[PDB]
């Protein structure tokens, strides 16, 4: 049973984010040419006009035209109910029809909606039609991608999208039945030939391997199922580097925080252990216990919002999880610089850009659990650091939740799972 | 820019038509 928020829209002071907060969210570059009090043509529970009240995400109450009693309201899902702008049903040759309750109630129907309408505001005539074309994912199935590796987040495995649902999509390994649920702008994926050039540790059959180290630049062999690069999005263009893409930013050895890629409830200090080509490189949670395989290294690019400065949870009053061998009290970076002998990363190095991504703490919203991507719970936003969130699960300890960027492909506005026909997991029983 | 556009919708009832002019953002 997917949890519904019907009893929670009906409260009052039920704060919930508008689909604007989300960039990944789809409908979200028309949602400016919808407004609170719009007259529409709804299903009449045959269509007939109503008001638009509220609009808590994708849902939004709504109210007939006729019935002045906030009794008779209802809430619905705007982007799955049969609602359309007006003049919609006159152009399908169907009339608007009045409500049984109602349908006495007033004289001369024409100088009643002709009044309730003239100089009312109303749905764009081409909104639904960019609703639907903003669903649709660029990735279809079958289609094959580098991808981070979940048993080795050091190196990407050659993967297939064997199920989307709205733009989430399900990647198969090549090698196995294993696989993890992933977003189509989310940064652990990768288009074929992304590992080859950036310098990342490659997993892949013996053909795509040797397919890579057969091409000569801008001719590489390319199969009919090869997500291409035309289909990734990115924080940067390759304008901002050289043609070698040798980066001369970042340093080996240079100490940072993090979030924590395993355990997103945790920003750590971070090693820049293997700086890559075109701004990646591969860093280590300072936290995680240790390895000399170097199989837990993970790879952050450099304008990712997800890395930081050293001090960042001392200035923002961030609860750091310090690293192996050193205790919560008992840790200053002054004092770690000391004992490792190592530089911190310059200040300039990192550039955060806060948007006006309008996110509030108390806001209500759906999020995906990032260690069971299966998964997309109740959540809402605890804190507001810049342009980083909190995200906390509603009915769950404050240890279960995760740091997510602003901008994250993993948050979703208020109804989205009944949107994409995804499963909401609810608080526990 | 994104502005206020008039639009003129046409609405059906039994048995006549008629015709009112709304506001929509584009």
């Amino acid at each position: 049973h997917s949890y519904d928020w019907l009893p929670r829209l009906s409260k009052e002071n039920f704060n919930a984010a508008p689909v604007t907060c989300f960039p990944h969210a789809p409908g979200c570059e028309v949602w400016d040419n919808l407004g609170v009090g719009m007259k529409v043509e709804v299903e009449n529970t045959s269509f007939w006009v109503a008001t638009i009240l509220e609009i808590k995400g994708y849902k939004a109450l709504m109210s007939y035209e006729g019935f002045d009693t906030d009794s008779h309201d209802f809430w619905v899902n705007l982007c799955n109910a049969e609602v359309h702008s007006v003049g919609w049903c006159a152009t399908r040759g169907k009339p608007l029809i009045p409500p049984r309750t109602i349908e006495h109630k007033y004289k001369d129907w024409k100088d009643f909606l002709v009044g309730r309408l003239s100089g009312a505001r109303t749905l764009p005539s081409n909104f639904y039609n960019k609703i639907n074309d903003s669903l649709q994912s660029r990735f279809r199935l079958g289609l094959n991608l580098e991808c981070v590796d979940k048993d080795r987040i050091s190196q990407v495995r050659l993967a297939t999208v064997t199920k989307i649902v709205g733009k989430r999509l399900f990647l198969r390994y090549f090698d196995s039945d294993d696989g993890f649920w992933c977003h189509e702008d989310s940064p652990i994926i990768h288009p074929v030939g992304w590992a080859t050039t950036v310098g990342h540790n490659l997993a892949a059959p013996q053909d795509y391997l040797e397919r890579m180290l057969a091409g000569r630049e801008a001719m590489i062999e390319v199969h009919e199922d090869d997500a291409t690069i035309e289909l990734f999005k990115m924080n940067f263009t390759f304008d901002e580097y050289y043609s070698d893409g040798k980066t001369n930013s970042f340093v080996e050895g240079m100490k940072l925080e993090a979030v924590d890629p395993l355990n997103l409830s945790s920003i750590c200090p971070a090693t820049v252990m293997a700086v890559l080509k075109f701004g990646y490189m591969m860093i280590r949670i300072d936290s995680y216990q240790p390895d000399a395989s170097g199989s837990d290294w993970f790879c952050y690019h450099e304008k990712s919002p997800c890395i930081f400065p050293a001090g960042f949870c001392s200035v923002n009053n961030i609860s750091v999880t310090p690293p192996n061998g050193y205790d919560s009290r008992t840790f200053t970076w002054e004092g770690y610089l000391r004992d490792t002998g190592a530089v911190a990363a310059g200040q300039h190095l990192f550039h955060r850009i806060i948007p006006d991504h309008g996110f509030e703490v108390g806001m209500s919203l759906e999020c995906a659990d990032l260690m069971d991507p299966r998964l997309v719970c109740v959540a809402t936003v605890a804190r507001v650091v810049g342009r980083l969130l909190k995200v906390h699960f509603d009915g769950w300890t404050d240890e279960y939740d995760q740091w997510l960027d602003c901008e994250s492909a993993d948050i979703y506005p208020v109804g989205w799972c009944v949107l994409v026909n995804h499963k909401l997991e609810g608080p526990p029983r | 820019s994104r502005r206020w556009e008039q639009k003129l919708v046409h609405i059906k009832t039994m048995e006549g038509e008629f015709s009112v002019t709304m506001w929509a953002s584009g």
